[PDB]
């Protein structure tokens, strides 16, 4: 069994690197996306 | 030219703001511009049955209305192209989106505008000359085999204004221009006809040519003619690709348009593949069959409405080319798949239904369905003549015969091609049950075979009596063993086994026996029926007292002609010409007769 | 006579299918004995006693193909249809039903 | 992305039933999803069944009692069900409505597919091929599976037809003369079957490759429903984007066909024949032909729908339809099940059309053809002559006879009884074939060629 | 027999244990987005930005002939300048008068980072104009492309359409 | 603790009626007790629902019942089972559901019957002839299922080891017999073969000595399950013995049949046909189990004798 919980450790490890290296990056995407608020009228409004 | 979807309850979509509409009009509906038909009309308002899925339409969407009804779009590129049950070409939607799936909303044109055609004018046509529907004014260059004729528009007539010089042209172009009482139309190589509608022809003719098929059983003993109509069961086992194959390969008629209603995936898969494999000789030249065929294809899982439609886009199409002067064959896959589709529609609409939970309308459906098959004179001043076959194929659940859409088919089809599978498991083919197949066409063709052929009909005559009373001695064989038998009895059942062994069966892998011309059909079909004649004599002029010949004593006194009888299938036409063919027949003709001669 | 007279019924549906499959597995079954006792008799030709036994045997493999299978087939085919019937009378009250539902709605409108 | 702030609705005109009929919704969707949260914090799922004007009316997920008409609000999400799928999906096990029960996290997208989905375009089908073994031998050399057909399985109520589901899921595989997964949906199944399936798979291993739906018999009747088609929006997404052979399976096709009839009620649909919608077989055909092979793509969809017969009539419209547009079937009795023979599965009323081109050289072995159609045909003599015996007894039979019979005893004591965890490839059940065909002498094996028979015969 | 039936177990809960850690790296990255946008609220003129499109896009999506809009005391100055800036904008682009009122005696609690909501008159139809569900709305509906950004592409898949 | 309801009752409580008892049924499930739950009709139940539908004038399905009629019964049948109960005792109780579908016939297209058929995991149909022939209890032994055997194959082999290969051959047993008999009444026994003649009389001996039992004597009031599969031992035991003996025997000299069996040892088929009679409480459970081991030991000496 602690070859088992010894590859899952790695494995978590691996995640938590790999999201580090760009993880400033991919929330400023997010925060800038949801601070551009693009307002629209239903496409079907019709007056 | 915009309505507004007013609400949804489902595939019914309740248009508003749409009172310019006529029932059974086309509209787009949504901004997906999904397919859908008006049925019900009330004030402004409109209901759409839309073919396609609705998720997602919302109250307020835009509906385009389209003027034309359900129609087909015909003009050059039609050929060689596979096209759902509305008219939409999918090899293009599969090699213009590099998808699998057919689009929701998908808005292909039924032939494409990106192609150029080569179209020389009729060169008899001048700017001030009459023109009436059905005229050809040009014909444009498609392939090798198929001229495609451009026709006026049924239902158009005036005096030319322009007419375009010879060149290349899309379909997107104005080719002739003419006029009526001042009104100018332009006119491009594709012109539009409602599917549901029958395209006018002059008369109405009689069919008196034969559908030259390659088999040599669903020939001679159940003719088809051109124009004619008949029924073939579908089953698994029923071995259906040799109809399928040779009615495509070496018919004599000119196109050939195949059409699935709505049958299980792998099954249009196998039809899809194997149809572009498929090739003839034609001027010495191999050639694609797919350059002389168009198809349509429908799955279980396409749109109720483009499997129903699909029945009607098939043979609209087929009269259009019809119109051309070609002789059109048409394959329904499965009209049962249809009748199925036509009863769901009516159970979508909650309309009362009839037979077995059909429509009532079911056999107006079918009877006018078929009654548009026919040879025909074609509109025009060309003065042109040509025909659609139906060649429909049934397959009721359960195999049975009582299902309306198969009884009602039987009591319009002239032709029952019945087929078995018992045959099948017998290695016999094709698998024809004989017994249950006729043909209604037998007198309507005695002036054709007289003319050209002559011993023709007495022979089918003779040869269906002969493989009958087979099946009636079948009792007396089997308490007798063949003991207590008459001689002339034993002649019956051997000569038939002869019949179902060296002529009725066909082995269609073999390179001599792709295809039987009729007169290779005929010739053995004469000297299998002289030999019976001759062996009926040979026993009852002889079968008094003293000294009688029996069915024994003639195997073993000519086995060499009951051989060279057997062998008359391997004459080869590709190598042996008609000449010879026709020679060696004669050979086996006086060797059989001084054989026969000796015993006396 | 021409049917068992059962009343048209989804249990008359079920009792005549393993009737008729009962029926048609004896006619097979009554066939082999038919056909076992021929093979025993023409190898012989205690004679005469197979001949009655044979006749017997045919005679009644014969009455359930032409006498007692027919009549199950026309009985459930008589079921069927009218058991199809009684489906469609309750689609038209149901169609109505739902048809005046929308009717009383518009009034209320 | 639709980035638009979604509006939350108090209006409500009145519930009737299992919906409610909302008021002054503003551009409503069909079939869009919406949330609601009753005066007790409770949230439910429901989805909008039909839009006249600005009255839309929704169908809830879950029951309607409790919902009043003055404070329920309804939250509407501007879309449609849209299920995310990936490939880390495989080896969870969800629920109906697409949630994880695995105690594991919810899915990580990589997409999000409408779940109806799309048809697929026969210009570019391509025709079955090779073989999917299932490890059962009953079903491997007598009626093969082929990779890309759909064959259904028929079973009485009572039957072990869940058992050999999970068998299949357990041993089914590649021929091999990591490609390979299954997507299993279990409509309306009971708490205990529902057991069965999660902890067998789970404990033998094979999970890995199992993507596990179960939508209980007491779970909402309209996700039912959706269960088979977010199986085979998985099964779309993993065979044709992710270029692998998938084999769905669906069990208990007669549930959902009862669950369809439930919502043509809602809809308040005139029932068709036999109470059922006049639209189940395009209902049926749309979940059924998303499967088979595409061109340019190494992936695959093959399905083996499990259908329940009521009052075990074949002519019952759910198998009746379903079966109308398979191709073959497998076929499961009762007489091999009282009779304590496990798989139950009767060879005789079985077909599978595609078998031709499922086996032969280059996919399974030279012989496989020939072996299938002389035991099929030994299989049926013996039956014949058991017939023949219980009339004229064991005295009045042939030498020939007994071999028919002594093969009818063989057969189904090692060829067809397996039991649930003996996993029997291909070759092997093959072998075992010719253990049974040696019974007989050389002469009576008519439907085999010489040529093979000189080769695999001996020995 | 019994040791590859633990071993089962074993393996099929080790992967639920790296997929419940990195569902907790994507819970964990969306509570810092959360951080980092209730940081831009702190701001002033970039708030006011905010609060004028988030204003606009209420009132287009609602549609009514009157509307209150609902938003932190605090924030009152802002969403006040917002709301007189958005009325005339409406008009023109709806040709609708619509009378928009600030909603001056209920306030959003103050635990939300920013944001207004918008109700009709009659209070029964309300948008969901908060910041804090809007960030949701975008981080949902984006996933797919935060998965790959953070965790690497699917190399299995080869067709996206 | 009952809960009453009649046939003139208001159909709101006839529905209501069910509802009523499993919830009394979960509240003292959760105390840890086993519960079994039993209800006179669900055809009942679903007459309520088609007679509620119709007054509401919603669009029926099949027969007129409601189209949800198995989303009603689901969530009856699924309010059962053996669970972890909530509370810091950690105890664990069950709730078992015995159904009742009253049958319009034997066709189970009856919407209650097969919506039912497909939720339950038990099912024990009634067969109507044997109920006409006094048979009782009447189950049809063809037709019945449980799909517990797995489940119970784990308590039986710890405790008994010998039921479950017992089972076993009593189902291949009377199995047997049906297609046997199928035949027989068209031939007359004119040709079996010898252990074809056990099949059938070994058959009888189940079903008129086992399989059958009066319910309303002291001796079969309740026949607990060490007897059940005592005298099923017995029987079976005899079964493989007079198997064993003919077939062993059999194309030989000293050919031993039933006839010569019944003839050599009749005496042991009167006493298997009498195990039902030793009366359990009564009589002891010691003596009782080593009753029928004297009946296994006189079959095992009669049929060394015999051979």
């Amino acid at each position: 069994s602690a070859e088992v919980e010894q590859a899952t450790r790695r494995q978590v490890q691996g995640m938590q690197s790999s999201q580090q290296r760009n993880r400033e990056r991919v929330l400023t995407q997010l925060l800038g996306m949801v601070c551009d608020v693009r307002p629209q009228v239903h496409p079907n409004y019709r007056i | 030219t915009f309505g507004y979807v007013h609400g949804v309850s489902g595939p019914v979509v309740t248009a508003c703001d749409m009172a310019g509409a006529a029932m059974y009009e086309l509209v787009r509906v949504g901004h997906s511009e999904l397919v859908g038909e008006i049925i019900r009309l009330e004030g402004d308002m409109a209901t759409i049955q839309v073919y396609e899925e609705t998720s997602g339409v919302s109250v307020g969407d835009p509906v385009l209305r389209t003027g034309k009804p359900l129609s087909v779009e015909l003009g050059p590129g039609i050929m060689g192209a596979i096209f759902d049950g509305i008219q939409r070409p999918l090899s293009d939607i599969s090699s213009q989106t590099q998808s699998i799936y057919i689009p929701r909303g998908v808005n292909v044109s039924a032939l494409s505008r990106d192609i150029k055609w080569e179209f020389i004018p009729s060169k008899n046509l001048r700017v001030g000359s009459h023109i009436t529907g059905g005229d050809i004014y040009g014909i444009v260059n498609e392939n090798s085999l198929i001229k495609h004729k451009i026709m006026l528009p049924p239902r158009s007539r005036g005096s030319v204004t322009y007419i375009a010089p010879p060149g290349n042209y899309d379909a997107s172009d104005v080719v002739l221009e003419l006029e009526f009482e001042g009104v100018k139309e332009k006119l491009s190589m594709v012109q539009v006809w409602p599917v549901r509608q029958v395209r006018p022809v002059t008369e109405k003719l009689p069919a008196n040519h034969p559908l030259l098929t390659g088999q040599r059983v669903l020939d001679a003993l159940f003719p088809c003619v051109q124009g004619g109509t008949t029924a073939i069961p579908g089953a698994f086992g029923c071995g259906k690709t040799v109809i399928s194959q040779s009615l495509s390969k070496y018919s004599n008629s000119d196109v050939i348009i195949y059409v699935g209603c709505g049958e299980r995936g792998n099954e249009m898969s196998e039809v899809l593949r194997d149809f572009p494999e498929l090739t003839m000789e034609v001027d010495g030249k191999v050639e694609s069959i797919m350059k002389r065929t168009a198809l349509v294809a429908n799955t279980s899982n396409m749109p109720v409405a483009a499997r129903e439609a699909s029945i009607y886009t098939g043979i609209t199409l087929s009269e259009y080319f019809r119109d051309m002067g070609y002789h059109v064959s048409m394959m329904a896959d499965s009209t049962s798949r249809w009748a199925e589709a036509l009863r769901e529609i009516s159970g979508r609409l909650a309309e009362m239904p009839a037979d077995s939970g059909y429509p009532a309308y079911l056999g107006a459906r079918l009877a006018s369905f078929y009654e548009r098959a026919g040879r025909v004179k074609c509109l025009g001043n060309p003065e042109r003549e040509g025909s659609v076959s139906i060649v429909g194929a049934v397959s009721p659940p359960g195999g049975d015969f009582s299902d309306p859409v198969t009884s009602a088919t039987l009591g319009i089809v002239q032709v029952f091609w019945g087929l078995d599978k018992k045959l099948a498991q017998r290695k016999h083919f094709p698998s024809v049950n004989w017994l249950i197949s006729y043909s209604k066409y037998m007198r309507a063709l005695d002036e054709y075979y007289d003319k050209h052929f002559t011993e023709f009909v007495p022979l089918r005559t003779k040869a269906k009596e002969i493989l009958q009373e087979e099946e009636d001695l079948a009792e007396i064989v089997q308490l007798v063993g063949k003991a207590s038998l008459a001689e002339t009895d034993k002649i019956t059942l051997e000569v038939a086994k002869l019949i179902k062994d060296d002529f009725l069966q066909q082995n269609g892998y073999t390179p001599y026996d792709r295809f039987c011309p009729f007169y290779k059909t005929v010739g053995m079909l004469s000297n299998m029926i002289s030999f019976y004649d001759m062996a009926r004599r040979a026993v009852e002029t002889t079968a008094q007292s003293d000294n009688k010949i029996t069915w024994s004593i003639i195997r073993e006194h000519m086995g060499e002609i009951l051989y060279k009888l057997s062998s008359m299938k391997f004459k080869d036409p590709v190598k042996d010409g008609e000449a010879k063919i026709k020679a060696d027949y004669a050979q086996l003709l006086e060797d059989m007769q001084n054989a026969f001669r000796s015993l006396e | 006579k021409d049917r068992i007279e059962i009343f048209p019924s989804r249990m008359a549906q079920t009792i005549m299918k393993a009737r008729l499959k009962g029926a048609q597995t004896g006619r097979n079954l009554l066939k082999k004995k038919s056909d076992a006792l021929t093979l025993r008799f023409r190898q012989i030709l205690s004679f005469v006693t197979l001949d009655e036994a044979i006749k017997i045997t045919n005679r009644r493999v014969n009455a359930i193909e032409h006498v007692i299978i027919p009549r199950i087939e026309r009985t459930l085919a008589y079921i069927i249809t009218e058991l199809d019937e009684r489906e469609r009378e309750e689609f038209y009250r149901l169609k109505k039903i739902q048809e005046k539902k929308k009717i009383i709605k518009e009034k209320s409108e | 992305y639709l980035s638009q702030p979604r509006l939350t609705y108090k209006t409500v005109s009145g519930v009737n039933g299992p919906l409610v009929i909302l008021d002054h919704v503003k551009f409503p969707r069909y079939a869009e999803i919406v949330h609601l949260t009753l005066p007790d914090g409770t949230k439910r799922s429901g989805q909008v069944l039909e839009v006249s004007g600005s009255k839309a009316v929704v169908q809830v997920f879950e029951g309607t009692s409790g919902i009043d008409a003055k404070k329920t609000s309804c939250e509407f999400t501007g879309d449609i069900l849209r299920t995310p799928v990936s490939e880390d999906m495989l080896g969870r096990v969800f629920n109906g409505s697409g949630k994880p029960i695995d105690r594991g996290p919810v899915v990580l997208a990589e997409d999000f597919l409408d779940i109806m989905g799309q048809p697929i375009n026969p210009q570019c089908r391509i025709y079955p091929e090779e073989m999917i073994q299932t490890g059962i031998s009953a079903i491997d050399g007598m009626n093969s599976i082929a990779r890309g057909q759909k064959i259904p399985i028929f079973s009485a109520a009572g039957l072990p037809h869940n058992e050999i589901a999970a068998q299949i899921c357990r041993q089914a595989g590649l021929v091999k003369k990591e490609n390979f997964a299954i997507v299993f949906a279990a409509m309306g199944v009971n708490m205990e079957t529902a057991r069965f399936f999660k902890s067998d798979f789970e404990e033998n291993g094979s999970m890995d490759n199992v993507c596990l739906f179960l939508n209980l018999a007491n779970d909402p009747t309209i996700e039912r429903i959706i269960t088979p088609r977010l199986a085979l929006t998985t099964a779309e997404f993993l065979a044709y984007q992710c270029e692998k052979h998938v084999l769905v399976i669906l069990t208990d096709m007669s549930s959902y066909a009862e669950a369809l009839r439930e919502v043509s009620a809602a809809r308040e649909e005139v029932p068709g024949r036999r109470g059922f919608p006049g639209y189940m077989y395009t209902d049926l055909a749309t979940i059924y032909e998303r499967a088979g092979r595409v061109e340019g793509r190494n992936g695959s969809i093959t399905q083996i729908p499990i259908l329940t017969m009521p009052n075990d009539d074949i002519t019952h419209p759910i198998p009746d339809l379903t079966g109308y547009i398979t191709e073959g079937q497998i076929y499961v009795d009762r007489q091999l099940h009282n009779r304590q023979i496990y798989p139950p599965i009767n060879v005789l009323p079985s077909l599978s059309r595609l078998m031709k081109s499922a086996i032969g050289e280059g996919m399974t072995r030279k012989d496989h053809a020939d072996v299938s159609n002389q035991l099929y045909a030994c299989y049926a003599i013996g039956k014949d002559v058991q017939a023949m015996k219980a009339v004229v007894g064991e005295e009045a039979l042939t030498s020939d006879d007994l071999l028919y019979l002594e093969f009818l005893q063989k057969f189904e004591k090692n060829f067809i009884t397996q039991g649930p965890y003996e996993n029997r490839t291909v070759y092997e059940t093959l072998d075992i074939g010719w253990q049974l065909l040696r019974i007989f002498p050389k002469e009576m094996l008519k439907r085999i060629p010489q040529s093979t028979l000189s080769e695999f015969y001996p020995r | 027999q019994q040791k590859k039936i633990q071993m089962s177990n074993l393996m099929n809960q080790a992967r639920l244990k790296v997929l419940r850690a990195r569902d907790d790296l994507i819970t964990d990255l969306l509570n810092e987005a959360k951080q980092r946008l209730s940081k831009v609220v702190k701001d002033t003129t970039r708030y006011q930005v905010l609060l004028d499109g988030l204003v606009l896009q209420g009132l287009y999506q609602l549609l009514e002939p009157r509307m209150i809009v609902r938003c932190r005391k605090q924030d009152f100055p802002l969403v006040k300048a917002a709301v007189q800036k958005a009325i005339p904008m409406y008009k023109i682009a709806t040709k609708k008068d619509v009378d928009v009122q600030i909603d001056l005696e209920a306030y959003l609690p103050e635990d939300i980072a920013g944001g207004v909501e918008i109700y009709n008159g009659d209070r029964k139809i309300k948008v969901s104009n908060t910041l804090e569900s809007r960030l949701d709305l975008i981080a949902q509906q984006m996933m797919p492309e935060v998965r790959g950004a953070l965790f690497g592409a699917n190399a299995n898949r080869k067709f996206l359409d």
